[PDB]
């Protein structure tokens, strides 16, 4: 502990710093976000404050106590090249309209900024380094002060646990691991659930020294008696609930991101949540958005700048000057990869570094965000779940596309949209940012209203179609989660298939990457999985256009037939490279 | 590079040292963009 001096043709200090109550503290003009060299990792910015010209590495603030009205406050003085020189002085008080505060007029050079201050006797009462000027007296400078581990029942059986977790509250550096820690010494089967593989990769390392097994998809089931926690993402979970009778009965789940309106993860959080009631198991669902949430515009721990406008669909022209303006590192959040790919173009035309993310990307082009720098990130929804970026802006125009089973007539899948987005979505899409703090707050740039009814989405039917799907100890029906249980009225078990439907309702998703509807009316037929015929003997209303042309695929056996399945599913050729994997799989190649 | 390694000292107070005198009641407009100023 003790009182550091921050340094840079040379080695020279800028500033100085208070190294005490295990965080660093120091003010905006002395580091301007930075990261500070020491054998305890590196200090990075937590808390800021311009305003009052503060900067909080590690944590905190902090410190932190207030000077007397009639106190003589004293100074240090560690100046670059000479030693800490106390001086005690008669504080003066600097008038403004928020109030008064009071200020030692002390002459210090420049670089020695942000020297503590002392009270009366023992802890320090603040820290000095900012004033003004002023053209009759020599020399002022303000006392400038600012104001201002998990439970045990968190583990307690029967016990689901939802932990409204802002990023960076330090819940994957500081939280999950102290979880852990205490789930390991209470002997407990504990089970890590990631949203995606960079989330879990990232668990990886803020997890190190703990026994923590990563599990691959590719292995149904895997076990050792050496007391490990199992590290899996959410589809994986789900599916190995779908092929091996060998589930371990964890004692304690812990989910991460527990917002995913994925199938699997709401099949994954409707098991969870029956584990819960069966007394066998203590659930932690940690969520920014929980399901019981309603509010576009939470609070983050840096400020943020909510702003309204219009936000442009298509390629721009004119107009839209603010958008390349911006210099700094900005999020699109759009509603598809056509959309997509038409923004992105527009943005590099104006000479802008543009990167862009989905689903069948994410694993490939995320890393691509962090090494190199860039200006744009063009994204879909994928990003409402644990990505992290080192941006200021996020542009939002709050649409989206929704997946919908029509039910009028034959029952067919479509993507309708864009819609608008779910409110939680919004406010995962405005939770990228607000994260670090900087000296201009980050800005939430939005259009539209969000929209809360979403109860005719497709996932909620799939989920539904996965959870009864799973074997279980009867009489024990896997119901959906609670306060997503009311957003479908399909009867439990309606979907339950009997052995080899089942299995090959399972292949179709995992070997197939078919979704969810599409499997299971495939499978719900008895069509076996090899069989490919269903894929060209649909009516003539489901002739799949590939860029405004009839797609016509080659055999596996060498005969061209027009792409026309028996069931329509409107996600097997929203973008190319779906369609690409489907006629990979109509051609009876996976 | 941002260094902090150089410590000088602690939180010590020490009443063997040099006062210096002031205490004027100074006219101050905070400004959100920064630090201090005078008025008019």
């Amino acid at each position: 502990e003790g009182v550091y001096r921050i340094m840079q043709s040379g080695k020279t200090q800028v500033g100085v710093g208070i190294h005490m109550e295990g965080v660093f503290h120091t003010m905006w003009h002395v580091t301007r976000g930075s990261v500070i060299c020491h054998e305890t990792g590196r200090l990075e910015p937590s808390w800021a404050d311009v305003r009052n010209d503060m900067i909080s590495y590690g944590g905190g603030w902090r410190l932190g106590d207030k000077w007397d009205k009639e106190e003589d406050v004293q100074v240090l003085a560690i100046e670059p090249g000479k030693n800490p020189k106390h001086v005690q002085t008669k504080p003066g008080l600097f008038k403004t309209l928020t109030g008064e505060i009071g200020a030692v007029t002390l002459d210090f050079k420049p670089g020695t900024s942000g020297s503590p201050i002392i009270n009366k006797k023992g802890k320090v009462i603040g820290l000095y380094g900012n004033g003004v000027v002023t053209k009759s007296g020599d020399y002022v400078s303000a006392i400038t002060q600012a104001e201002r581990e998990v439970d045990e029942d968190i583990f307690r059986k029967k016990r689901l646990t939802i932990m409204d977790l802002h990023p960076g509250a330090g819940k994957t550096k500081r939280i999950l691991p102290s979880i852990v820690r205490e789930a390991l010494k209470r002997r407990l089967r504990t089970l890590i659930l990631a949203p995606t593989r960079v989330v879990a990769a990232e668990m990886e390392e803020a997890l190190r020294g703990l026994p923590i097994r990563y599990q691959t998809p590719a292995v149904k089931s895997e076990h050792t008696g050496r007391e490990i926690v199992d590290l899996m993402c959410h589809a994986t979970f789900t599916t190995r609930l779908l092929s091996s009778t060998r589930v371990p009965n964890y004692n304690l789940i812990v989910m991460d991101e527990a917002h995913f309106t994925d199938p699997c993860s709401v099949a994954a959080r409707g098991y969870i949540s029956t584990r819960v009631e069966m007394g066998e198991a203590a659930a932690i669902f940690m969520t920014a958005t929980p399901p019981g949430s309603i509010d576009p515009f939470p609070q983050s721990n840096s400020p943020i700048e909510d702003i309204e406008r219009e936000i442009p669909e298509r390629s721009w022209n004119t107009g839209f000057d603010w958008i390349t303006d911006y210099q700094g590192k900005t999020v699109w959040f759009v509603p598809s990869i056509k959309a997509g790919n038409d923004i992105a173009n527009c943005l590099r035309k104006s000479g802008k570094k543009v990167i862009q993310l989905s689903r069948k990307t994410f694993d490939t082009e995320y890393p691509k965000t962090k090494l190199t720098d860039w200006d744009f990130v063009v994204t879909t929804d994928i990003s409402e779940m644990g990505a992290n970026f080192r941006a200021g802006r996020v542009i939002d125009p709050r649409r989206c596309l929704k997946p919908v089973i029509l039910t009028d007539g034959p029952e067919r899948v479509i993507l309708a949209g864009p819609i608008p987005v779910t409110p939680a979505s919004a406010a995962q899409r405005r939770g990228r940012i607000g994260r670090n703090p900087a000296q201009e707050d980050d800005q939430y740039v939005f259009s539209g209203d969000p929209l809360k009814n979403d109860e005719d989405h497709a996932h909620w039917t799939e989920a539904k179609m996965l959870l009864d799907n799973i074997y279980t100890p009867e009489g024990i029906i896997p119901t959906l989660f609670g306060p997503e249980r009311e957003k479908t009225q399909a009867i439990d078990g309606e979907f339950r298939l009997r052995g080899e439907q089942r299995k090959t309702f399972v292949e179709l998703m995992r070997r197939g990457d078919l979704p969810v509807w599409l499997s299971y009316k495939v499978a719900s037929a008895g069509i076996s999985y090899k069989d490919r015929e269903w894929c060209f003997t649909g009516e003539r209303n489901n002739q799949i256009l590939e860029e405004n042309m009839e797609v016509e695929i080659w055999t596996r056996e060498g005969e061209k037939k027009k792409l026309r399945p028996k069931w329509l599913d409107a996600r097997v050729y929203a973008d190319p490279m779906a369609l690409k994997d489907f006629k990979e799989f109509a051609s009876g190649r996976k | 590079a941002d260094l902090s390694l150089e410590k000088a000292a602690n939180v010590q107070w020490d009443e063997m040292a040099d006062i210096t005198g002031s205490s004027p009641i100074i006219e101050v407009k905070q400004d959100e963009d920064g630090s201090f100023s005078i008025r008019d």
